[PDB]
RNA sequence: GACCAGG
DNA sequence: AAGCTCAAGTACTTAAGCCTGGTCA
DNA sequence: AAGTACTTGAGCTT
């Protein structure tokens, strides 16, 4: 499972693979990914 | 002035929630919203419904000799009202509260932004029950921030707590989340009885002339229809109009007659009525009442049965009620629709005839209707209701055909009162207009049973582009006069005339073909859609001395005076311009009363009128007062001089007033205005172009042009917007000259360029030719330092095939997947990590089908390092369905590299050539190297002597610490800018010309002559990479001719020929022709036979033998068959078995495949061409 | 966005010296002159601290994860 | 392939 | 008569290159 | 719109 964000309201929904999408509490129809720790290197140029 | 900081910087922290900080914005966006708010309010729909009258149907049982068929069970339904409700959640609740769709997840999700729409069905069975019954229809588009949304006049901290930017203008119908808006067209004056020349009209009907009269009548609901007299050279006039698409001829005698009961004698004296027997008009009204005195009827009676028993075919009436009222009802329809009242259409119509034969009589000048005079706007919310009446006619006359055909069959089930029969004949017919309106906004073609009295059909629509505000802007201002005049080459309507001083920008039109089409609409221009009430204008006219003949009388020196299409009464020319004087001065009176204290009654005179005096002259406009009060024209302000206060007129006064342009020009007696300030004159997004009048036209109209595709912000609220290719630069910042205008509008929240200290100087010795340089610390340092933003969607609902239900998802199957390169960036739900550097060839969205169970891959098809910053799991509808589409935003990052144009703001495109080293630059005594080095080469020759002036400014505001305010036509010839900017820098302690000593780098001593140092704003344009590169060595092919595909997505090849061929073939290298265009692109070798000549007859032989030797190919049209004992040698067999002899000269030619695809074609047109070889 | 560190043309640092700068507009009554008191002699580190737009504090009222 | 864009 | 040059009148294809984007059914 | 060459019918002469 993994974690995302409620558009509109902005909770943590966990939903999991085959699923109905939808804000567990708003109703709202819309999910962002939010960004996990990673470890990337850019160069200062 | 001053740079507005602190109120910027407070207005930014905490977003103001009193009021929309610049409402000047929204004043500009005004037309379009407040259109649809008239359709909404202000009874646009319900006018338009209601005039369509009711449709009938009903048990035909034949007259057979009896004539009056009889006919019991007849219904004639009628739509009560239209009803837009506000865009609630997906049509049926969800177990949820039904909550409002804010255009915030229109954008998102992808889709429309849709609302319910209904209607009120009424019933008539043959008696008056009149039950109703409300009907859903389908859902329809809204107009954001209009009112049908549900963001009007929420303050922009609502805004910014929802998802849109706190200045928000709306007015775009959102389809699929391109935002989708509707042009302003230009149409022909309304109501407006003019002339017309053009040589199509006798050439069409030979015994036809030139000289035709035109009038676009509209009715009150603006359903507007266009009837026009075309004169003919033996003097009768036909009385042209169209019906669904049809052309009709009718004879104005004909229709004269039919509409009042009149004497003939009434009829001359209404076209005749003067100095009795002016031997013109009295010869050719004598000759015209002859002519239809031939073969017309007396009566009104006979020849409404006459007109009646003509039309009945084709007009959609009801098959039975009557025919005299079916004369009542055409003379309703089509003949003069503005006018309601009939007399009325009789006294306008001789009006008409009168100024027609006055038009041939040369007492008349030919109008020329392709200029901003007798030119009208046509709004998008006025269009949008037309074309939804359009729909909702159709809709009943389809509903009325289906009973028709229940009626038809036999009789499957024959009750019209009952209720179950209408809902099984709705269920049958399609119900849904809605997505007819969508498809409408989604491409543009209107798809209409009559055009509306519009030309070209198609293009109403244009995406808004947010590419820069600029944009955004000049998307809403911007009108566009028709294709149908574009595809003509002539330097006609094209040409800017000048009867436009205020109304449409005379500076700002792009270049290019459109150029010289599209007037962007001027700074001040409004466009007045709430119209008002008039009938007090004819008692105040008939109050004021003018009376309308009842007994039939006219005289020689009284004119003609008019309400926008109805005769009032007629005056003498004198008393009609005292009435114009009076008449404005109480609009200005009673406006500037309603403003102040004193308490608003119903307007007398409402502002919006303009007074249209036409003077008498010779050979002249013909004269006929013209008190105009509709709305859809245009209307512009100024100062009023004998009084103090505003006032507002339309493209009449203008050019028939003396309106003076500076309070120093006015001369008295004769300037009866003045202009507010001349800048009033331009255009917004040209007006902000500090010292927009020094340079050389071309260059304004290129800086406009040009300015309107910065690679600026496009904004604030860029985490919600899932556009398509959005740019945003990093470090924008206020101009240092910027005209105050500039901050009014507020566009200091969107800023475009930087501010480069550009020393004018040719020293690089690479800054030639309109190029320019870039000092390489500066662009190191964070110059203009693009991010392209390219939001790329996934949709496996179109993926799957048909039939199976949904299979494909998002994710990892059950079961392995790949290590090197999917697990490192797809996370585990196929969903790509966020914020990890992809690269052309890799992954971003992994899904797998049902039944194969094994994992698909879609790769990053752009073809540079690219990031990832948000992926949006768009949901599919109400709720109750998987994740059916993704939206993946890639943040492409663009420093400037070398060919990344820029620009200051006078049209002085060029490159980035060489991005000097930051030691190797010039130097002056303070120490600033000079960032950015333009060519002095490059201001003659172009007149931009407007940026020198620039330079000067912007030094001086660097330097104290000020805003230097350069609005255009400040600064006379009196004292020049230049001074007073030279006073302000010999104040601060540098050159009074500006110039400044600079040595060089490279050598170190001083330049022999002092340098050029200025402050410009470099607005960084948009064309540095994606366009400029592509290279191919080799790939891939047409599928029929093997020649390189039309790509740069398809690395698609370059084309070279048929100029190209011209040139190398006057270079004389008929080997580099026959090597570039045989060679490089399509090269084959084919089999052709000597003998018969055939290229179509080579076949390959199949099962000569064992392995033994290789197939040789032979012939088969000089082959013949193997019956016969021969030779094991010259014999070879068939795929299918044959065996045959013969056809054994074939030889191996090289020839281009598209040769052998003219071959295939040609012979399969039977005809075969026969090549030799020797 | 944020103030552009290391003003374009000349090399000075003017990173911390756009919240020292802002905050003399704001409570001392003085002109564009103020910039004047903080070190700033050239006229192109000049037209840095002074003509820029601060677009972020318009921006950063956007959190997706706003929890409202 | 068609309609708006753009150099 | 009828042969035969004369007249307006009816059908009928072109309108610079490229290149790049986008939306669309 | 521009303009081309194309083709048919009506009026005059042997
Ligand atoms: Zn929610
Ligand atoms: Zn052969
Ligand atoms: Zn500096």
């Amino acid at each position: 499972t993994m974690i995302y964000l409620c558009a509109d309201c902005g909770a943590r929904n966990t939903i999991q693979a085959k699923e109905v999408i939808r804000c567990r509490e708003c109703g709202h129809r819309v999910m962002y990914k939010m960004r996990t720790k990673r470890m990337v290197q850019f160069e200062a140029r | 002035m001053s740079f507005q900081t602190l109120e910027r910087e407070r207005t930014f922290k905490n977003p103001p929630k009193d009021g929309t900080s610049f409402p000047d914005l929204q004043k500009a966006v005004k037309p379009h919203v407040d259109s649809f708010n008239a359709l909404t309010n202000a009874g646009l729909l319900n006018y338009a419904v209601k005039e369509i009258g009711e449709k009938c149907a009903f048990d035909s049982i034949t007259q057979e000799e009896g004539g009056a068929l009889k006919f019991g069970n007849k219904i004639s339904f009628r739509v009560d009202e239209v009803q837009i409700a506000k865009p609630m959640l997906s049509s049926r609740e969800r177990s949820s509260i039904n909550r409002k769709v804010y255009p915030a997840e229109a954008r998102e999700r992808l889709t429309t932004y849709k609302s319910r729409l209904v209607l009120k069905f009424s019933w008539s069975v043959n008696g008056g029950p009149r039950q109703s019954e409300m009907r859903e229809v389908g859902m329809i588009p809204i107009m954001v921030r209009s009112n049908r949304c549900h963001l009007e006049g929420l303050s922009p901290a609502e805004l910014i707590a929802h998802k849109e930017e706190s200045e928000e203008m709306g007015g775009y119908f959102i389809v699929n989340g391109i935002e989708k808006l509707i042009r302003m067209l230009i149409l022909p004056k309304r109501n407006h009885p003019t002339a017309i020349i053009r040589p199509s009209f006798a050439n069409r009907g030979t015994s036809y002339s030139q000289y035709g009269l035109s009038i676009r009548c509209v009715r009150p609901d603006q359903s507007s229809l266009t009837n026009t007299l075309h004169y003919l050279n033996n003097g009768v006039t036909m009385f042209r109009f169209h019906w669904r698409k049809n052309e009709y001829l009718i004879p104005s005698m004909m229709i004269l007659k039919a509409l009042l009961e009149t004497s003939d004698k009434e009829i001359f004296e209404g076209i005749v009525g003067k100095d009795l027997g002016n031997t013109f008009l009295t010869d050719r009204v004598e000759l015209m009442l002859r002519a239809y005195k031939s073969y017309g009827l007396y009566s009104q009676t006979e020849t409404l049965q006459y007109l009646g028993s003509k039309f009945r075919v084709v007009l959609g009436v009801a098959e039975d009620l009557t025919d005299v009222e079916v004369g009542r009802f055409l003379l309703q329809k089509v003949v003069l629709v503005h006018l309601r009242e009939a007399k009325d259409k009789f006294r306008l119509l001789l009006f008409m005839i009168r100024k027609l034969y006055a038009l041939v009589a040369g007492e008349c000048c030919a109008d020329n209707p392709d200029s901003p005079q007798h030119q009208e706007i046509l709004l998008g919310g006025f269009l949008y209701g037309q074309i939804l009446k359009e729909k909702i006619e159709d809709w009943l006359n389809s509903i009325r055909a289906q009973i028709n055909l229940d009626v038809r069959r036999s009789a499957p089930g024959v009750d019209f009162s009952d209720r179950k029969y209408l809902t099984r004949v709705f269920s049958k017919i399609n119900n849904d207009i809605g997505t007819k309106l969508q498809y409408f906004l989604s491409t543009g073609n209107l798809v209409s049973n009559t055009g509306l009295d519009l030309q070209q059909a198609t293009g109403y629509t244009v995406v808004a582009e947010k590419l820069n505000f600029y944009r955004f802007l000049s998307h809403f201002r911007m009108v566009h006069r028709g294709a149908f005049f574009a595809e003509l080459k002539t330097t006609t309507v094209r040409k800017l005339l000048p009867e436009a001083w205020g109304f449409m920008c005379p500076v700002h039109t792009p270049d290019g073909s459109p150029c010289g089409l599209l007037n962007h609409l001027a700074r001040k221009c409004e466009i007045v859609t709430h119209p008002s009430d008039v009938s007090q204008i004819p008692s105040l006219l008939l109050s004021l001395g003018v009376d309308p003949p009842s007994v039939v009388g006219h005289e020689s020196g009284w004119g003609c005076v008019q309400l926008d299409g109805k005769i009032v009464g007629w005056c003498t020319y004198k008393l009609a311009k005292h009435v114009a004087d009076v008449l404005r001065l109480m609009k200005i009176e009673y406006a500037v009363k309603l403003r102040n204290g004193t308490a608003t009654e119903p307007a007398k005179v409402p502002l919006d009128l303009e007074i249209g005096y036409v003077p008498p002259s010779h050979n002249g406009q013909y004269p006929g007062l013209y008190l105009f009060s509709n709305p859809a024209r245009m209307v512009r302000p100024v100062k009023h001089i004998s009084t103090g206060e505003l006032d507002m007129l339309g493209p009449f006064e203008q050019v028939y007033m003396d309106i003076a342009c500076f309070p120093k020009e006015i001369v008295p007696k004769v300037s009866t205005h003045v202009e507010y300030s001349p800048t009033n004159v331009l255009s917004i997004v040209a007006n902000m172009t500090p010292f927009s009048d020094f340079n050389q036209s071309p260059r304004n109209m290129y800086q406009c042009q040009m300015g309107k595709q910065t690679m600026g912000t496009p904004g604030t609220a860029l985490r919600y917007r899932t556009d398509n290719k959005l740019y945003r630069l990093q470090t924008g910042q206020t101009p240092v000259v910027r005209p105050k205008l500039h901050n009014t509008y507020g566009l200091d929240h969107y800023p475009n360029g930087t501010n480069a200290v550009v020393a004018v100087i040719s020293y690089t010795g690479y800054d030639m030719e309109d190029a320019m340089i870039l000092n390489k610390s500066a662009h190191e340092r964070g110059f203009g330092y693009g991010t392209v933003y390219k939001g790329e969607s996934f949709d496996l609902s179109q993926k799957r095939r048909r039939g199976e239900p949904v299979v494909h998802h998002f994710g990892f199957a059950p079961g392995s997947t790949p290590r090197r390169e999917w697990l490192q960036k797809l996370d585990a739900d196929g969903l790509p990590f966020i914020g990890i550097k992809l690269e052309d060839g890799d992954p971003i969205v992994a899904y797998y089908d049902e039944s194969t169970g094994q994992n698909f891959i879609e790769t990053y098809h752009g073809t540079e390092p690219g990031f990832v910053d948000e992926v949006r799991l768009l949901g599919n509808d109400v709720g109750d369905s998987e994740c059916q589409q993704i939206h993946v935003k890639l943040r492409i990052t663009r420093s400037p590299i070398i060919g990344d144009k820029f620009s200051s703001r006078h049209g002085q495109k060029g490159i980035c050539s060489q991005k000097w080293p930051t030691v190797d630059m010039p130097f002056t005594e303070s120490g600033m190297q000079p960032d950015i080095i333009i060519n002095p080469h490059a201001f003659p020759s172009r007149m931009t002597i407007g940026m020198f002036i620039e330079s000067l400014a912007g030094k001086a505001g660097a330097c104290h610490g000020l805003a230097q305010d350069s609005t255009p036509f400040i600064y006379s010839e009196q004292q020049t800018a230049a001074d007073y900017f030279g006073e302000q820098l010999v104040k601060a302690g540098y050159n009074y010309h500006g110039n400044e000593p600079m040595y060089s780098g490279i050598t170190g001593q001083e330049m022999k002559a002092d340098i050029y140092i200025g402050v410009v704003y470099y607005q960084r344009l948009r064309h540095m990479v994606s366009d400029k590169f592509q290279v191919r060595t080799t790939g891939p092919i047409h599928n029929l001719t093997r020649q390189p595909v039309k790509g740069r997505k398809r690395a698609g090849g370059i084309r070279f020929g048929e100029m190209e061929r011209d040139a190398v073939i006057g270079h004389g290298t008929s080997f580099l022709m026959q090597d570039r265009l045989m060679n490089c692109s399509d090269y084959a070798q084919s089999w052709v036979c000597r003998d018969c000549g055939s290229i179509i007859s080579i076949m390959s032989t199949i099962s000569m033998n064992g392995v033994g030797s290789a197939s040789e190919v032979r012939c088969r049209s000089c082959a013949k068959p193997a019956l016969g004992l021969e030779d094991t040698s010259d014999i070879w067999q068939d795929g299918s078995g044959k065996k045959f002899v013969g056809g054994t000269n074939t030889t191996l030619i090289a020839l281009p495949s598209v040769f052998n695809y003219l071959t295939a074609e040609l012979t399969a047109m039977n005809i075969k061409m026969m090549l030799e070889v020797k | 966005m944020i103030i552009p560190i290391r003003c374009f043309s000349c090399g000075k640092v003017i990173g911390d010296k756009w919240d020292t700068y802002l905050t003399l507009l704001q409570e001392d009554n003085t002109e564009g002159e103020a910039l004047d008191k903080l070190g700033l002699q050239r006229y192109c580190c000049r037209r840095m601290i002074l003509t820029h737009v601060d677009l972020i504090e318009k921006l950063l009222c956007y959190n997706p994860l706003s929890k409202q």
